[PDB]
């Protein structure tokens, strides 16, 4: 888009349109994101999938906006967390992941 | 039978909840009235991460959690640790849905209006029950024990009460509270006991002294030449075996903890105590009732189950009474459950069924609809 | 991969350290934890001139260095001496430039807080390692066993502890340090052997009573009645053929050895045993905990290894125990690696990713950072 109001001669100013989704991306990749809980728990010898579970809200719940809580009814069989990915909110289902 | 069966009875209480459904002729489900919430992150072997817990598992698990007790003095205090023991009670313990079950709730004394209507609008709006209704405690211990005219001396675990109730009407201006209950006489006795020259230190050490309390605890009448007995040293002693081999005794101070509910004085309180108030009850109604609440004193609760108490209480206030009176303590086996026991018969009734508050009456009165 | 590979754990020990790739199963080095400094001035056929030795070299040379341990009791006492280790085994040892790999290490049980604070001020200012994270040796050596809760006894070279663990957290209050481990074990054993009658003369002779120790000691259940078992002379003893031919045998006080972790008054040590220290680690804890700890009393250690601990503990246990207790003595075949096990599972793991203290952390924050 730049280069054309850079071609042009428009004056146009903007943020890398990108920058929206980075929130959601380093929730799911970055170190004390849901991977990284994922990955360890599975080092603990005695973990459970509600294990996993607690470890993941303590850490996200609430000081996370991408992160919440799910809606559990509607189409959706059951409850663990919900992401908010730029087509939506998913609810997603924490069990056998371990 | 769509009912018959179906309707469920709970009893919530201070330190107990009993349940179980109207038909039966004792609670199915007895458990303590706590909800603990883990003061660290963790699991137990094969369990998920567990954000509460209920009753016993809450008692057993008590060194990583902190346990809250939703009901002080019989009156719901957290309304959202309530709902908890609720539902634990409904799906777990009596594995029941609640949303085909008519529920019988108990309630105390001079509960607060807000709090009848609060459960209401709990039980109707996030339990879905098809109906319920909320009997006082006084008034279904007395009519489990057929009548409908007499005094309730009631106590628990963190209340005691005296409702006076006539033709089923419990007399609101007449009704005395005492907070001393089962509770506060289990920690006297850890006092009592220790001051023998003993120690509970471990959980396993704590908990009992409470089962010695139920076992070997007595309500001596002339509780006055009976410690003069305990000092010519009978064969009045009585030694209980620990978790262990530990054999502790317990002559004497077995009935000085009882004597607590006839002299407060014994533990810092200086309210009067269960039989002066029993009396100071009924020289608070008319006047034309009075012979009737004489001859009426029903006994229920867990505290009121130490043997002696009704002989001590026959004498104490025959003594305060007018002589032209006719005194009658009565004292049934079942105490410990009257005040459920009451319920089952009342909502296994034939005609209880024109009472029951229905989600038709609630959907289109509003809270107040149960509220009277 | 980037640090998936990438991820070292050193575990520094009082006798060994063990060294390695986080992902492997055991450690890809072991080697004794010595720095030898040349007591004269030479040189070997083909070398320079060696200011210092370190591991294998130190210990085969050890007739014209002195020997110093820089590791006292689990705790790094000498801090010129260890950056000395560190470096040989990152570049000789394992052979990695250490500047590109995130390194887990471990501490001992109450490590003084400036210490954690200096070992990372050199692994972050003189190693320059892009992250690296310290953990507590016996929470490694539980999770390694799967588990969270439970209680170590871990027993090395220098130190033996108790390090009872909940939900994850060590349990600060409730550790317990017994000052006698493998190295006590060997000098014992050479007494009972030379006052079997015998001569560990040259350092040939020496260094193999430790062979012995590890090869053919053992640790009987019911120790009484196996003294007893010895002078009837059974075919329990058992002969060790030495360097050369030199056939030494060895009956009896083939056991008589680790009976000396059960009772150190064997040694002169007026310290109370492992098995009345685990339990009274226990009776430390919280009372809620303690059936937890006891079904999980989870063993690991050099000198954990000789057979039959885990029987004699089992049933020391159980004997001071409450019998309403269950009694549960974990431990594993690997026990000898537990603590570098857990930790390379810890730093392969998906989740630790998080935890790694970096160096923007640390020229950040100073070295309170990874303090805790």
């Amino acid at each position: 888009e730049q280069e054309e109001y850079k071609k042009e001669g428009i004056e146009w100013e903007f943020i890398d349109f990108g920058m929206d989704l980075a929130a959601c991306i380093e929730l799911i990749e970055k170190p004390m994101g849901i991977f990284s809980i994922l990955e360890e728990e599975c080092m603990f010898p005695k973990a459970t999938d509600t294990s996993f579970k607690n470890k993941l809200y303590d850490e996200h719940l609430g000081k996370s906006n991408n992160f919440q809580k799910p809606k559990p009814a509607k189409g959706k069989a059951e409850a663990h967390f919900s992401l908010v990915h730029y087509a939506g909110t998913v609810d997603y289902n924490i069990s056998g992941w371990l | 039978d769509e009912d018959e069966t179906t309707a469920l009875v709970c009893d919530n209480g201070s330190g107990l909840v009993k349940a179980g459904f109207a038909g039966d002729d004792a609670p199915r489900a007895v458990f303590p009235s706590i909800v603990g919430r883990p003061r660290h992150q963790g699991v137990m072997v094969g369990m998920g991460q567990k954000d509460s817990y209920v009753g016993d598992e809450a008692q057993s698990k008590r060194g990583i959690l902190t346990l809250k007790y939703p009901i002080e003095h019989g009156i719901i205090t957290n309304w959202d640790d309530m709902e908890k023991i609720w539902h634990h009670t409904f799906y777990n313990e009596l594995r029941v849905a609640p949303e085909e079950h008519p529920t019988l709730l108990t309630e105390a004394p001079l509960n607060p209006k807000a709090n009848r209507e609060k459960m209401t609008q709990i039980m109707f709006e996030t339990f879905n029950v098809p109906a319920m209704y909320v009997a006082i405690q006084a008034v279904l211990s007395l009519y489990a024990s057929g009548r409908t005219t007499g005094i309730v001396l009631d106590s628990g675990d963190g209340v005691t009460h005296n409702v006076p109730i006539y033709e089923g009407y419990a007399l609101p201006h007449a009704i005395m509270r005492l907070d001393l209950a089962g509770r506060d006489l289990t920690d006297y006795l850890m006092k009592i006991l220790t001051e023998r020259g003993y120690s509970f230190v471990t959980t396993a050490e704590r908990e009992i002294v409470r089962d010695i309390k139920e076992k070997l605890c007595y309500v001596a009448l002339d509780f006055e030449n009976e410690m003069a007995t305990a000092a010519s040293s009978s064969s009045l002693e009585k030694s209980y075996e620990l978790p262990d081999g530990q054999v502790i005794t317990i002559g004497n101070e077995r009935f000085r903890c009882p004597e607590t509910l006839f002299q407060p004085s014994f533990i810092g309180m200086e309210s009067a105590g269960i039989h002066e108030t029993t009396y100071n009850s009924i020289m608070k109604c008319d006047i034309d009732i009075r012979k009737d609440l004489y001859a009426n004193n029903v006994m229920s609760g867990g505290t009121t189950m130490y043997p002696g108490i009704a002989d001590r209480m026959q004498k104490e206030i025959t003594a305060l009474a007018p002589s032209t009176m006719k005194i009658k303590i009565i004292a049934p086996p079942e105490r410990k459950y009257s005040v459920w026991i009451g319920g089952s018969i009342l909502a296994s009734l034939s005609t209880f069924q024109q009472m029951w508050i229905t989600k038709q009456e609630y959907d289109e009165a509003g809270p107040s609809i149960v509220h009277r």
